[PDB]
RNA sequence: CGCCGUUAGUUGCCAGCGGUUCGGCCGGGCACUCUAACGGGACUGCCCGCGAAAGCGGGAGGAAGGAGGGGACGACGUCUGGUCAGCAUGGCCCUUACGGCCUGGGCGACACACGUGCUACAAUGCCCACUACAAAGCGAUGCCACCCGGCAACGGGGAGCUAAUCGCAAAAAGGUGGGCCCAGUUCGGAUUGGGGUCUGCAACCCGACCCCAUGAAGCCGGAAUCGCUAGUAAUCGCGGAUCAGCCAUGCC
């Protein structure tokens, strides 16, 4: 075990989460279990478009939240040097519990 | 109908439970 | 047969047949089979004598039924009169007693529509 | 259909006639989209038909429907005065249409305390000229034509 | 040995897998008319067989979830002549002609703010 | 009525958030608020400056504040004064150890909120909102871009009825998502009630 | 609402059963999404903004 | 139907003050805004003041009167 | 959204082998389904016919063919349209009250009238039992498996989940069996009596749910009048926002 869950809003920068946290023992160092999708929760907030009154109208909006596993298999502790004081985006998150 | 309350479906419009629909 | 104080179900199916009595029904009838020992199923001309009266000495000496029970919830009303009561005012006015709204739909407890005028001029709407 | 002329949809055959003409009355049949319903009562009226006479169903069916499409109806029109009924032909595709909803509303009237012995039974009433249905595609003739007085606007 | 083909129908999948036999079909476990029991469809997902020469000559298992069962069979309907294709890709010849390898891609519609149903509007009053 | 926000609608593409992290349901709510204590402070002492956006990314404790002024003069203050002060004006509200990075705005009248607010400024002055408006568009379109667009509300010349002013330049094709069309509004407070100002700047297609 | 209406911020409330939320932005005290604290137009006012992070305009 | 389980609720602005008039005489007319409170054999015989949002009034309280509220019998709106 | 591919295997299965408490339960695979990223595909491109050209008609191949299906997207302007009560904001007005705090009442009144809806008037049906097949969501001052108490609402115990892994969760129409016999009924569930549970300081005015008794009008609706062109209408259930609770049959 050595979880590792990524959730953030956006897919782009959850590349830039899995590739690094891979590129670090992918060929060179163990093996990794490959980032995966794990699917996603979204929630709908749907005001009406005015204030006051015209009960009809409303606008959709939505707050995803995008999700990758990874889990690093066969853990090397030169890798985990590497790779927990390695990172780059702002709005990511990280759970860690083996 | 969907109107009794002492029927199934009567509490399945209710979305409630009871005598007359027991929770499994 | 003769099962509740002055009342008579028959020919069809037992457990029916038991709420044409007055505070009896599904319910009551299930339980006061189950309990007696009858076939719900059977109508009624198949009731031995004997099943009748294990039934009536049941049914009767074991529920408030028919007047008995009619008569008394009438009392049990008039006390809500007697005193001061709220649901007593709305029982003596004749609108619902369940806090219920009155201005669209009190059709049931008040009776069919009294239907008034309107104004000098207004929106006939 | 002001712009194009739309075409009859192409209803998927039968699963035990392997007839068109049959999931047409079976659609028919059907209310609040439960097809499973209306098939049950169909096929169950195919069972009737099979005991109170030796012939198959099928040519029973299809003997009754062709007895019930009319071959002329009315259509209020107007230029002035009030609604005159006006006598016209009936083109194919809406005799086919007329007849199986006929039949199924007659069906629907009669006093038989289940379906499909409706059905049956009005599909076979039908057959043998008899039994209202034939009733509104007589009284709908008759009914036209009998202002033929009407009739010069052809179209 | 084996033949396979997907299939979908209202976010409906069938696995269809044909296999040489004597034309015993099983549905999740279980026998094809004990599934579909009762239901007057059914028999109409084997279609794309009595219209290829099959049914009996083939025996197929099958895999299937979400939805309802006319989905499920529609779904089944396409799978096989999939795994029918898997087979002789000749057959086509005879099976495109009558639909089959198509996928009726309509879909439950989304429903829509200020309409009840998507596109049941709301009545009204006075126009 | 009609409408929607330029900005709001390209979201997805061409332009992105302002505040910039990730929170969960029982977090959200308070840490968005603080965002936006600190982006109403930084209008309230950082008027002159010149301020377009005020960027906010966060990691956990890290708040960043990246604030885009034109005359990064004022913002730094004499030597790195104003600076020092606003940096623990921050952290008198967000006790959460704060950066506040500085990037100038290379051209101002090629950001629609900037022009938006010299428009607004000029007449709140008193001034020719007929005319600034038509030099407000001007200056963004001999600042390049692709087309340019800006409008003034009503009780345009402290008047009675209140109208609303135009002129735009070039394309602003503000129904395509391919766009990058910055858009600013100014409030302009006169002796008579506000007035709207509304700026639109066409940059380029892809 | 009225200035001296907003106090939901009274910490003590006697009860629980009196405590409301209101948005925290404008004050209305009638649309306030939860998850934001903001009410109904305050919530689609700032979003266009774009001053709530991860919040698009969906489309299905 | 009813609805209480346990723990009958009578609000205490009161429920002293109507038992310590049961320690001398019962005093005339001893008012509350407490509509609320359910009647308890302790209550029986009093006079209790209860108001409407607009009076308060003479509420004689006998004895058929215990499972009830004050409310009940203090009425608010006024009717044609 | 519809077909296919590459990337990715604590979701996936007689695909294919081993064990079985026959439960993907375990070893174990990533094929398949799926999850969520990046691509490919479609353009009148090919074919026959009419056309000056755009384009029109059919045909082929294809998951799909002429805008394949549904969104988001609202031009210059119009109604001196709505909103000073969401918010700003010019002017006007009150300043021991036109401000402020409380407790209580009212916004829930009822001779009447209309709008939008819900449940019906039944056999293509109602009841009861058993047995299938979803999608989208929500969840630690939480969802609550499971075991007891209770006719039940629910109460007391108590496992797992910070969630493709645990729970809400039962989908319901459907299918199988049984009942009912044309009846104001085993239709319909209004009304009222009674006893309870729950949330809240507190349910009289004025909460929801349970059980017992009651079992009203209603036999398809005058003149008028509304919606919908296809996964549409029709019908069946499921979830969410608001929120202690809830008057939701509303909305999304
Ligand atoms: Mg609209
Ligand atoms: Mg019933
Ligand atoms: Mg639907
Ligand atoms: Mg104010
Ligand atoms: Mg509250
Ligand atoms: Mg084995
Ligand atoms: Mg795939
Ligand atoms: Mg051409
Ligand atoms: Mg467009
Ligand atoms: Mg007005
Ligand atoms: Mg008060
Ligand atoms: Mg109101
Ligand atoms: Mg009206
Ligand atoms: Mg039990
Ligand atoms: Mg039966
Ligand atoms: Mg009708
Ligand atoms: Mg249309
Ligand atoms: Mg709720
Ligand atoms: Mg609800
Ligand atoms: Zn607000």
């Amino acid at each position: 075990k050595i979880r590792i869950k990524l959730r953030g809003f956006d897919h782009k920068t959850l590349d830039a989460s899995a590739q690094k946290i891979v590129e670090a023992a992918r060929r060179s160092g163990a093996q990794v279990s490959g980032p995966i999708p794990l699917p996603t929760r979204v929630r709908r907030f749907t005001v009406i478009r005015g204030p006051f009154k015209h009960k009809d109208s409303r606008e959709h909006f939505e707050l995803r939240t995008h999700n990758r596993l990874v889990d690093i298999i066969n853990p090397n502790r030169k890798t985990i040097e590497q790779l927990m004081t390695l990172d780059l985006p702002t709005g990511v998150e990280i759970e860690i519990k083996t | 109908g969907k109107g009794d309350r002492r029927t199934r479906r009567g509490k399945i419009w209710r979305g409630t439970y009871g005598k007359y629909r027991p929770r499994k | 047969a003769r099962i509740a104080g002055v009342e008579i179900p028959r020919n069809k199916r037992v457990d029916v047949a038991l709420t044409y009595i007055y505070g009896i029904g599904k319910a009551r009838a299930k339980e006061a089979l189950e309990k007696t020992g009858i076939n719900p199923a059977t109508r009624v001309k198949d009731l031995t004598e004997a099943e009748v009266v294990r039934l009536r000495e049941y049914v009767e000496n074991t529920w408030k039924l028919e007047g008995e029970l009619r008569a008394e919830v009438a009392a049990n009303i008039k006390r809500l009169m007697d005193i001061g009561c709220y649901r007593g005012l709305r029982h003596r006015r004749g609108l619902p007693v369940r806090g219920q709204r009155t201005r669209t739909n009190a059709r049931t407890r008040k009776g069919p529509r009294k239907t008034v005028a309107g104004k000098k001029k207004a929106p006939r709407k | 259909a002001r712009r194009r002329r739309a075409e009859v949809r192409q209803l998927q055959p039968d699963l035990v006639y392997g007839d068109v003409l049959v999931t047409a009355f079976i659609n028919k049949i059907m209310r609040d989209g439960k097809k499973n319903l209306a098939a049950r009562i169909f096929y169950d009226a195919c069972k009737i038909i099979q005991e109170k006479t030796g012939q198959e169903p099928l040519k029973v069916f299809k003997q009754a429907v062709e007895n019930v499409k009319p071959r002329m109806e009315v259509r209020s029109r107007r230029v002035g005065g009030a609604n005159y009924q006006v006598p016209m032909e009936v083109s194919p595709r809406r005799q086919q249409s007329l007849a199986l909803r006929w039949l199924v509303q007659a069906a629907n009237q009669r006093p038989e305390r289940r379906a499909a012995v409706r059905i049956a039974h009005e599909l076979m009433d039908a057959a043998e000229g008899k039994g209202g249905a034939v009733k509104k595609k007589e009284d709908v003739e008759r009914m036209a034509e009998a202002n033929r007085a009407y009739a010069h606007y052809r179209w | 040995e084996q033949y396979y083909g997907t299939g979908r129908r209202k976010e409906a999948v069938a696995r269809v897998f044909l296999r040489p036999g004597n034309g015993k079909v099983t549905v999740n476990g279980q026998d094809f008319n004990e599934y579909f029991q009762g239901l007057v469809r059914a028999v109409a997902a084997l279609e794309p067989l009595r219209a290829v020469d099959a049914l009996g000559r083939f025996d197929a298992y099958i895999t299937v979830r979400g939805g309802g069962k006319s989905g499920q069979i529609d779904a089944i309907k396409l799978g096989i002549a999939r795994a029918l294709v898997q087979y002789n890709p000749d057959y086509r010849a005879k099976l495109k002609p009558l639909g089959f390898l198509t996928r009726d891609a309509r879909v439950v519609e989304r429903k829509k703010y200020g309409k009840h149903k998507a596109r049941r509007a709301p009545q009204y009053s006075k126009r | 009525g009609n409408k929607i926000h330029p900005i709001g609608f390209r979201l997805g593409i061409t332009r992105d958030w302002e505040s910039r992290w990730y929170a969960g349901k029982k977090q959200y709510r308070h840490l968005l608020l603080e965002d936006q204590r600190i982006r109403g402070l930084l209008e309230k002492e950082l008027y002159s400056a010149g301020l377009a956006r005020v960027d906010i990314e966060r990691a956990a404790d890290n708040v960043a504040v990246t604030v885009h002024v034109a005359k990064p003069g004022v913002v730094i203050g004499r030597g790195g004064e104003r600076i020092r002060v606003l940096r623990e004006e921050l952290a008198k509200l967000t006790g959460k150890n704060v950066a506040l990075n500085v990037q100038e705005v290379q051209n101002p009248n090629l950001s629609a909120p900037l022009v938006a607010q010299r428009v607004a400024e000029q007449i709140e002055r008193r001034f020719a909102v007929r005319r600034a408006i038509k030099q407000a568009v001007q200056r963004v379109m001999e600042s390049g871009a692709k087309g340019a667009k800006v409008i003034v509300s009503g009780r345009i010349g402290g008047a009675e009825q209140a109208r609303t002013e135009w002129a735009a330049q070039g394309r602003v094709p503000l129904h395509t998502l391919r766009a990058n069309i910055d858009y600013g509004f100014a409030l302009a407070r006169t002796t008579y009630g506000v007035l709207g100002v509304k700026a639109y700047i066409f940059l380029g297609e892809v | 609402a009225r200035k001296a209406l907003i106090e939901k911020a009274k910490r003590t409330p006697k009860f629980k059963v009196r405590a409301y939320t209101r948005c925290v932005r404008c004050g209305r005290a009638r649309s306030v999404y939860r998850f934001f604290g903001l009410c109904r137009i305050c919530l689609r006012e700032l979003a266009h903004k774009g001053q709530l992070p991860g919040v698009r305009k969906a489309s299905w | 139907p009813r609805s209480l389980k346990k723990g009958v609720f009578v609000d205490d602005h009161l429920l002293e003050k109507v038992l310590e008039l049961n320690a001398k005489g019962e005093k005339r007319l001893i008012k509350t805004w407490s509509r609320r409170s359910t009647i308890v054999p302790e209550m029986v015989g009093h006079t209790i003041a209860v108001y409407n949002g607009k009076q308060h009034v003479p509420v004689y309280i006998t004895e058929n009167m215990v499972g009830h509220k004050l409310g009940e019998f203090a009425p608010t709106r006024t009717y044609r």
